[PDB]
């Protein structure tokens, strides 16, 4: 009994898994528990669990309690995650990260633009456009639409 | 507005977003004088913290919200 | 049909010296001869106002930007009837203004997009008036180039 106090004492740790019917899904789960297991808010601690979300879709949660405006999110902070979000397809995420006061003028650079499309996936055809043809776009956007 | 008093009274707020303890005071007068003032969510300091006080532990949120000076100040 | 702009407004000078480096900033070597803790208006003494008129920004713009000088202990009454009348700004039917630092000369994507949407639809609709800063910086300059996008 002592024991099961002592544990009580200290319940914003614990977090219990709702099955849920064989629910069989539960990073929120892990995001929430890790959200409010940390409490302060620094915005050089709370990197790891964006970048966790990021890996995720779980978006509302980021939103709800990453972006509720208690921390001071940065600049450059958010420059790797919307990098990553980008690259894995992440919309909602995407359009989340640029809002919360991300300067696209001073993010994108010629580097980051030709990962971007070296991110096409594996033998599509846009793979095979850049190819045939640095990013190297000007030459495909003029063989197909016609240059004239 | 206009006309003289034949008109109607002109509505007024002013609308706070972020801040300091020095707008923090600016927003104490001017709620001392009965003029509508509207807070936005995220803003930053003394903007966010009236709004959790209004949602709603009260100390800490003071020191959490707003930067640590003026934080263990009780005027605040 | 400004000549007696000077008569009702007044502008405000240091006078007192209330201490190299004084309170008010002005530098000890360029202060009044007539000279604890500085006074808003004990230390100071009243004279015309002298920078009334209006501005014509160099370059883009409207040609046409009253913009007055006058002391900080003045009644509102003189003043929203000068602008009401002598300018011929009619009577708003709403009056925003807006607060806070906003620490940093740009300012978040979010909160400006609210800001130029929101409000600036707002007063457009109802055709209002806004109040800031008069600074090129921050939430004024925002609420400027919103105001002026959606004129
Ligand atoms: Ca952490």
């Amino acid at each position: 009994q002592a024991q099961v106090e002592r544990i009580m004492t200290r319940k914003e740790l614990l977090t219990v898994y709702s099955s849920e019917d064989g629910s069989e899904e539960f990073e929120t789960i892990v995001l929430k528990a890790l959200v409010k297991a940390c409490g302060s808010s620094e915005a050089s601690a709370y990197l790891d669990e964006l970048r966790l979300a990021v890996a995720w879709n779980r978006v509302d949660i980021a939103q709800s309690e990453l972006f509720r405006g208690d921390i001071q999110w940065r600049s450059f902070h958010l420059e790797a995650s919307l990098m990553d979000a980008l690259l894995n397809d992440r919309p909602e995420f995407v359009r989340l990260l640029i809002s919360h006061g991300l300067s696209l003028g001073h993010f994108l650079t010629p580097m980051r633009l030709a990962q971007l499309y070296s991110a096409a996936p594996s033998n599509s055809l846009i793979r095979n456009l850049l190819d045939q043809a640095p990013p190297d776009v000007g030459h495909v956007l003029r063989m197909l639409l016609g240059k004239m | 507005t206009g006309v003289g008093g034949t008109g109607i009274d002109i509505p007024v707020l002013l609308l706070l977003i972020d801040g300091d303890e020095k707008m923090l005071t600016r927003i104490e007068n001017a709620t001392q004088a009965q003029l509508p003032c509207l807070l936005v969510a995220g803003s930053g300091g003394a903007a966010d913290c009236l709004a959790e006080t209004l949602e709603d532990q009260g100390e800490a949120r003071d020191r959490i919200r707003r930067f640590f000076p003026k934080g263990d100040l009780e005027v605040l | 049909e400004q000549s007696w702009i000077p008569k009702i407004f007044k502008k405000k000078t240091c006078t007192t010296f209330i201490v190299t480096l004084c309170q008010c900033g002005r530098p000890r070597t360029a202060h009044p001869a007539v000279a604890t803790v500085w006074d808003s208006d004990a230390h100071t003494t009243e004279k015309p106002t002298d920078a009334y008129g209006e501005l014509d920004f160099t370059g883009a713009g409207r040609k046409h930007s009253n913009f007055l000088r006058l002391s900080d202990r003045t009644d509102p009454a003189a003043v929203y009837s000068l602008v009401t009348r002598t300018w011929g700004f009619r009577a708003p039917n709403l009056v925003v203004s807006v607060l806070g630092g906003s620490g940093g000369p740009v300012l978040q994507t979010w909160l400006q997009d609210l800001l130029r949407r929101g409000l600036v639809r707002a007063a457009q609709s109802t055709g209002a008036w806004i109040v800031t800063g008069g600074l090129h910086t921050g939430i004024g300059r925002h609420v400027g180039v919103a105001v002026r996008d959606h004129q």
